[PDB]
């Protein structure tokens, strides 16, 4: 017996996710596991007659689906469009400039959002451990700067997005819960938010405000990509392969520019290491940036102001999408999905020198200046984002151009998180990168 | 956004304020006249409140007034408690045949409306 | 009735007459069915010595006699007598409560007066600092497990609605317990917002409080506000704060000694309560035009010496 | 096949649910507190005989599990034995809703009642927790066993017990909270009352004074409250981004400056408002509660303070007393207007379109004027930025102020628009959605630069009070200010008004300065344009011309004319306008 | 599955057809079938602005 729940990204506001009970018969058992997205064909009927009738006045029943067959998709006419754009000039710049069209600047975040949407390539060596392909982003900044609005844009554009908040969530509400079942009389387990976002993205707004017990579960979720629980006599493990985008605030509500990131937030260092991209946004006043930002915002509000007719409205909306973004949004949604599903770009050993030499050069400067030691996980992060950049072009092999941009993003984040005295020294040492 | 530099009427502006003074009371009177008509016409949609689901004479004016304000509270044009009193009392004046008012403890009681041809009386004003 | 309580049955047009927290006078029939004693309520109420009063009304030593009569076991303290008497008279609620704090060295008549007040006022409550909690003065509102209605299990500030609540060790009140006084003292309401419950109560009452000085004894070297452990927002609400100081002058010590020593060898309270109960029932004074100006000038002069918040003007 | 009535002229409160009305049609109003998941309910069943193969159809149940009493065929003698059919029978949707009495229904300080409503058919899922729904239907009695054990003689039938409790069966569900739609629902006379309240020159000034008319002074807050209750325009971005349109306000001041009076005014005036205070509030009670639901083995969301305050104003007193652990829960509703819940399997997002009006006191209980605005307050940047208006008010020993203050506070003990007239205005004004004019964008970026300049710290570039949220606030406040009048085009003037209110954080002072800004710009205009020179008398005559309509009578003319020269002399007294020798006035350096 | 003879709109039919064809079918494809046999289907337009076809 299995329950089917609405699609995470399609629930209308103000309603809990509708769900139904489904009846599975022999030879159709173990077809799916919790967190899977499946399509099932069956018969829709009422079957709770009997003991419920005399149990109470005005008795009620429930609707179930008798699973006859369950299943877990593109056309060439659509690929005629995807292949064309894939080889266009500046494909990576069109993608990044189309992330959050009505948000000014913050291009180091927009490139981080873009890479997290496409993701990398997971690997599982037999008889050894696996490697995750999901890209982890941490957004730390002063009040303002639209860190939360970014997570609201990721929610709508991504395929399967699960949104959470640090204080509004609980340890049970993330990992798993327990339900009774009279049919078999053993305890049954129902998954939380992390289980839903399997092969998807998990958004944790205000990541700092949750307690360490709630935060400990998130850490082991990104590391193991699975949920381990021993409650009510149930010991089992579920798949939790999800990408995380987190927004937070510094201590005191303002970022201390003269102290490292590891001393601006209560988030402990082992949890910080689980992120691939660490964006540190400052809000420092300057008439150069303020006139540009304000004139963008004052146009954003005058744009989004409310006020074959359907086709006319879609055409007008398309016109406004073009006016602020290079790529229409619904096409990009399809474009990202095809890249995620079809493209699995592979490495060339010709680029081994380009990767290893930069790493050794970056390691040499770590002991030279700065307190943050460069770790192998940084190199693991470089390959992942390198694969994601290749996945943007729909090319099956990693090119040298993708690696250069992949090196730029990781090095820039590592440099920008250092204190001011160390920050200026490292910017000159990595002017080439 | 500005106004006239030097109007030709310079000393006559004293007559201008005198003319405003001459009809200051008339404007306030029309404010009074209009506001009662706001209650004088609203009572048409009020005798349907009592006629529909009210069933005895022991209903007092305090209980009725709280009912009237709650029925029109959700509408686009809500009405206050003290306004409902002039509404409920307005009904008896135009309907002296089916509702009578008598006092106990200083409060008012409403006699059982025998609602009949309710709509015809409002047109005689 | 008392903290006991018994169940009542109500029928017909007597519904919509009682809500939780109300005070009722009941005339009904006592029943018993198997043991279950209850009242078939038959009615519900929710709301010669006149010349003798006049003979005292027009006398000349009226104020001194009333002030002296309240505490025959306590010497002098004329100003303390008047204000606490004025606490029992109260203001005049209109379409009123007066609160007093006693600050003084821990040997001067503080406890005895408060004991008298709650034993001379109807349904007064005696409270202390550590003897109460945040839900001690505040009624514990909860929701019924079978009828799902909102019910209240009474409280110190709810029991004494319209009466006087005596609080000893008012300084040693916990900060959480002290915090909820602000709404009670100024708005006479207790709003509670918890899981599933959102409602506000009424706790209209008068507060009589006694506070020991900071440390051991009053120190004139520190300012007055540093000898009181109350923040200004709370300290502004009290209508009267009495600084009771213990001197060493025999010209008043010996007279006090005689008053104490004359009491352990071998108007009355009935007149006093009859007097008080009459005044609260029939007397509704109205401030005159001439008396208006005095209130204005007194506050302006008091403000001009610059803690003269407007809470003292209504006092 | 179902029938649904609606549009009953009278709405009966929860306290009007009495047994004398069982079986009649009535309409009630009550805030929804819980909702249960829908289930199919047996409407018309069918059975097949056991002794023989006869079949019985059209077996109406009527609120109880009714089996057929006889086999219709005389060839069979079966009785009280039947087999329930699951195919020829018909089922219908059914849902239970727990509703609660509104705040405005019951007297202040009294407890609100509760009642359970039943929904069938298409009416299901139309009730959302926190909605101020209105139901239409009939009153029924259902079997009940909780009445046992109560005192009093219990009726019996013969033996069987027949206790009952009252429930409401609703056949229709509506949720109640654009100018042409709104205008079509009102008669001519409602228009005329509403039209005349708009078509007046000083309408903005009058509505500021009408807020809490018994409270003296604080014109800064009386402007703030009016704007918060009007609210702004909610916008959604094409890329899928939602723009908040509600205004948040905070007030801090002396323990004797009336601020709890304002909160008591709003909760007694706002159509949907909730009062709470400091330590008495909790995280679960404010936003929403996760609680075991009836009729099943699952959970449900029970509406918190904010959810009841949707499309309204939530008032909090003693905000600085609120614990940090529960101040956090307000954050998401203040900016995103949404509540995120992930606990016990209730993963959902709820509308939280609420405007917060908080009140608090300085850290030491008194404004220590020796320190700056930073030392006086314990609030931090994350929460301070979210308030479009942030007032700190002071009281000091001014002699004339106290005489006026004492005069008013005593008249209360001795004894321009009525409160009803405001609710007939705000409902109409809230339908307007202003649009920024092109030059207003140019002027807005000018002022945002100016505010960002002032808020800039002396050494570090980081600001503390003015952020990007405040730039939206300027539009959001300007929307509400324009929304108070009959224009959908934001003028530069309304940007200045929001600029003043956000930056602020004998002759009357206001009249003096108002005269100054009028005359000073007049001289600078003619000087920069090189017009002919004018004398002091001509300046006085010019100013009186500008305020022709504010003069109630020609008697007031002489007083204002006499008042004007005092303003001029004050400017010359401190050399604000230099005399050149009849004299000509030129701006001083 | 419809209690009435009103045909469903094309914007529902085409997605259902496209999955069966293992290939996306668009509006212009229907006009090809109509050209070959005029009386193949009824082509009355719905008042909602959506094309319909029926037996
Ligand atoms: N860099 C930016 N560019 C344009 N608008 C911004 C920017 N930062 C913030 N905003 C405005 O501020 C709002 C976002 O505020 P918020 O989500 O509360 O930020 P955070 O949650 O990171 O403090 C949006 O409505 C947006 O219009
Ligand atoms: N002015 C006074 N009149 C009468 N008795 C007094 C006076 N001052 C002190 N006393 C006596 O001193 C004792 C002090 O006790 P009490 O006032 O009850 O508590 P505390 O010792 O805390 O002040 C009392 O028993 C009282 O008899
Ligand atoms: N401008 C005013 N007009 C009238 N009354 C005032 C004014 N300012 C203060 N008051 C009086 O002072 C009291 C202020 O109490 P308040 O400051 O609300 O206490 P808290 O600081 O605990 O909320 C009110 O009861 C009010 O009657
Ligand atoms: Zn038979």
């Amino acid at each position: 017996r299995v329950t089917l729940q609405e699609a995470p990204g399609t629930v209308p506001p103000g309603r809990l996710p509708r769900h139904r009970e489904v009846i599975l018969l022999a030879d159709l058992v173990d077809v799916s596991k919790p967190g899977e997205e499946v399509e099932v064909t069956g018969i829709y009927k009422n079957n709770y007659d009997g003991n419920l009738n005399a149990k109470n006045g005005f008795p009620v029943f429930a609707t179930i689906i008798e699973a006859n067959s369950i299943k877990r998709s593109w056309t060439e006419e659509e690929e005629r469009e995807f292949r064309k754009i894939s080889r266009d000039r500046g494909i990576i710049d069109k993608i990044i400039s189309s992330m959050a069209p009505s948000i000014y600047g913050h291009r180091d975040i927009k490139t981080a959002v873009a890479c997290s949407l496409f993701g990398g390539v997971p690997k599982n060596v037999n008889g050894k451990h696996s490697i995750r392909g999901d890209i982890n982003v941490l957004l730390l900044g002063d009040p303002g700067t639209a860190k939360s609005q970014i997570l609201k844009y990721v929610e709508k554009t991504a395929h399967r997005a699960v949104f959470a908040t640090g204080q509004g969530a609980s340890a049970v509400g993330l990992t798993a819960s327990v339900r009774k079942d009279p049919i078999t009389k053993e305890w049954t387990l129902e998954g939380g938010a992390l289980v839903l976002a399997d092969k998807g993205v998990c958004l944790i707004d205000e990541f700092d405000k949750m307690n360490d017990q709630d935060r400990t579960s998130i850490h082991e979720a990104m590391e193991q990509q699975s949920i381990s629980i021993s409650k009510a006599g149930i010991v089992t493990t579920l798949q939790a392969r999800c990408s995380i985008i987190a927004a937070a605030n510094p201590n005191g509500g303002r970022y201390n520019s003269t102290l490292p990131l590891a001393q601006n937030v209560s988030l402990t260092e082992p949890i910080l290491s689980a992120f691939d991209i660490l964006c540190v946004v400052r809000d420092l006043v300057d008439e150069e940036a303020d006139e540009r930002l304000a004139t963008f915002v004052v146009d954003s509000h005058v744009r989004s102001h409310p006020e074959n007719a359907r086709q006319r409205r879609l055409q007008r909306q398309r016109k406004k999408e073009e006016e602020i973004s290079p790529i229409p949004q619904e096409l990009l949604m399809k474009y990202i999905h095809y890249a995620r599903t079809k493209i699995y770009p592979k490495l060339h050993q010709m680029d081994m020198d380009k990767v290893s030499r930069v790493y050794a050069d970056l390691r040499r400067e770590s002991i030279s200046t700065g307190s943050f030691p460069i770790t192998v996980r940084h190199l693991e992060s470089i390959l992942r984002i390198a694969e994601s950049f290749a996945k943007m072009r729909l090319s099956e092999f990693v090119s040298s151009y993708d690696l250069d941009r992949a090196i730029k993003v990781v090095v820039d984040s590592f440099v920008d998180a250092q204190k001011v005295s160390v920050r200026r020294q490292l910017r000159r040492s990595f002017a080439i990168y | 956004m500005y106004k006239e530099k030097m109007p030709d009427s310079q000393a006559n502006l004293m007559d201008r304020l005198r003319e405003r003074e001459r009809r200051s009371a008339a404007l306030l009177s029309q404010r009074q006249k209009r506001y009662q008509q706001f209650l004088a016409m609203k009572m048409t949609q009020v005798f349907d409140i009592l006629f529909s689901l009210t069933r005895g004479q022991p209903y007092t004016e305090t209980y009725l007034s709280s009912l009237i304000v709650d029925s029109l509270q959700d509408s686009n044009n809500p009405i206050g408690t003290k306004e409902a009193s002039e509404i409920l009392a307005g009904l008896q004046g135009i309907l002296p045949m089916d509702i009578s008012v008598h006092q106990v403890d200083g409060g008012l009681k409403v006699y059982r409306w025998n609602s009949l041809d309710k709509n015809r009386f409002s047109k005689l004003l | 009735e008392t903290p006991h309580s018994i169940s009542l049955c109500v029928y017909d047009e007597l519904v919509d007459s009682c809500r939780a927290g109300d005070r009722i006078e009941v005339t009904g029939t006592f029943r018993s069915i198997p043991y279950k004693t209850y009242v078939d309520v038959v009615h519900v109420k929710k709301v010669q010595d006149l010349a003798k009063i006049r003979e005292v009304a027009a006398r000349e030593d009226l104020y001194s006699l009333l002030a002296r009569s309240i505490a025959p076991s306590i010497y002098e303290l004329e100003d303390v007598k008047k204000g606490i008497l004025l606490q029992l008279f109260g203001g005049t609620n209109k379409t009123g409560d007066i609160n007093i704090l006693l600050c003084g060295d821990p040997s001067t008549s503080k406890s005895q007066i408060l004991q008298y007040v709650h034993k001379i006022t109807p349904r007064g409550v005696y409270t202390s600092g550590k003897g109460s909690s945040a839900v001690g003065l505040t009624a514990y509102i909860t929701r019924d497990v079978d009828t799902k209605q909102l019910v209240l299990e009474s409280g110190a500030l709810v029991l004494s609605d319209g009466g006087v609540c005596c609080i000893d060790e008012f300084d040693k009140m916990s900060d959480s317990t002290r915090s909820v006084l602000h709404e009670v003292m100024e708005q006479q309401t207790i709003s509670i917002a918890k899981a599933g419950i959102i409602t506000t109560l009424n706790a209209r009452s008068s507060i009589l409080a006694s506070a020991n000085p900071i440390g051991s004894r009053y120190n004139p070297n520190l300012p007055v506000t540093e000898n009181i452990d109350l923040p200004p927002p709370l300290l502004s609400r009290f209508d009267l704060v009495y600084l009771v100081l213990d001197k060493v002058d025999e010209k008043n010590d010996r007279e006090l000694a005689k008053h104490l020593t004359n009491l352990y060898l071998e108007l009355p309270v009935e007149f006093l309560t009859m007097y008080i109960s009459y005044a609260k029932e029939h007397i509704h004074p109205i401030i005159t035009e001439a008396a208006k100006t005095e209130l204005v000038r007194a506050y302006v002069g008091m403000r001009k010496m610059g803690t003269a918040t407007t809470r003292q003007l209504e006092s | 096949f179902q029938i649904s009535f609606f549009n009953l002229p009278t709405v009966h409160r929860i306290r009007d649910i009495r047994s004398e009305k069982i079986g009649s049609l009535l309409s009630i109003s009550g805030t929804v507190t819980r909702t249960s998941e829908v289930r199919p309910e047996l409407y018309k069943a069918s059975f097949t005989c056991d002794m023989c193969r006869a079949i019985v159809d059209n077996v109406e149940q009527s609120f109880k599990y009714t089996e057929p009493t006889f086999c219709p065929n005389p060839s069979c003698e079966n009785r009280a034995f039947w087999t329930l059919n699951v195919t020829r029978s018909r089922f219908l949707d059914w849902q239970k809703v727990r509703i609660q009495e509104n705040a405005n229904e019951i007297p202040t300080g009294s407890m609100p009642r509760t009642l359970d409503v039943i929904l069938r058919g298409d009416s299901v899922e139309r009730a959302k927790p926190g909605d101020r729904c209105k139901f239409t239907g009939v009153e029924i009695v259902v079997p009940d066993v909780t009445q046992l054990g109560l005192p009093g003689v219990k009726p019996s039938s013969t033996v069987r017990d027949l206790t009952y409790k009252i429930s409401f069966l609703a056949c229709h569900v509506i949720s109640i909270g654009d100018q042409e739609v709104f205008l079509n629902s009102l008669s001519s006379d409602e228009i005329n009352e509403l039209k005349e309240m708009v078509k007046d020159e000083h309408i903005y000034d009058k509505l500021v004074r009408s807020i809490a008319p018994a409270v003296f002074g604080h014109e800064a807050v009386k402007k703030g409250i009016l704007l918060q209750m009007l609210g702004g325009v909610h916008k959604s971005t094409v890329e899928g981004i939602k723009l908040r349109g509600d205004i948040n306000i905070c007030v801090v001041g002396d323990p004797s400056t009336s601020k709890s009076q304002f909160l008591k005014y709003v909760v007694g005036f706002a159509p949907r408002s909730v009062y709470t205070s400091g330590k008495a509030s909790s995280a679960a009670g404010l936003t929403a509660a996760v609680v075991r639901d009836e009729e099943g083995g699952d959970y449900t969301i029970e509406a918190g303070a904010l959810m009841l305050a949707d499309n309204g104003i939530c008032c909090i007193d003693e905000f600085d007393k609120m614990d940090i652990s529960d101040q956090v829960a307000i954050h998401e509703a203040m900016e995103q207007q949404t509540i995120s819940i992930a606990k016990a399997g209730i993963h959902a997002t709820l509308n939280a379109r609420t405007s917060i009006l908080a009140a608090a006191n300085p850290v030491g209980g008194r404004y220590n004027r020796k320190l700056s605005l930073r030392g006086n307050l314990n609030m931090t940047a994350p929460i301070m930025s979210r308030f479009d208006l942030f007032f700190v008010i002071l009281d000091d020993c001014n002699e004339k102020i106290d005489t006026e203050l004492a005069s008013h506070i005593v008249d209360l003990h001795m004894k321009p628009f009525s409160a009803e007239q405001l609710r007939r205005y705000i409902k109409y004004a809230r339908t307007f959605k202003p649009i920024l004019t092109k030059e207003a964008r140019s002027y807005l970026v000018e002022k945002y630069k100016e505010l960002r300049k002032d808020d800039a710290q002396g050494f570090s570039r980081s600001s503390y009070r003015i952020t990007v949220r405040q730039l939206e606030s300027m539009i959001r406040l300007s929307e509400a200010i324009a929304r108070a009048n009959c224009v959908d085009e934001i003028t530069p003037s309304f940007i200045a008004e929001a600029y003043d209110l956000l930056r602020q954080s004998t002759v009357t002072y206001d009249k003096y300065v108002s005269m100054m800004n009028m005359i000073v710009r007049k001289i600078a205009e003619v000087d920069r344009e090189g017009a002919e020179e004018l004398t002091a008398v001509d300046i006085v005559d010019w100013y009186l011309l500008q305020k022709e309509n504010d003069l109630g009578s020609l008697a007031e003319y002489w007083e204002e004319r006499r008042l004007a020269f005092k303003v001029i002399k004050r400017l010359v007294k401190d050399r604000i306008l230099m005399e050149i020798h009849k004299t000509v006035y030129v701006i001083h350096p | 599955s419809r209690s009435t003879g009103v045909p469903p709109e094309l914007h529902v039919l085409l997605p259902q057809i496209s999955s069966m064809m293992k290939r996306k079918i668009v509006q212009d494809d229907i006009l090809k079938l109509l050209t070959i046999w005029s009386d193949a289907y009824v082509v009355e337009l719905n008042s909602r602005g959506e094309l319909t076809m029926n037996l």
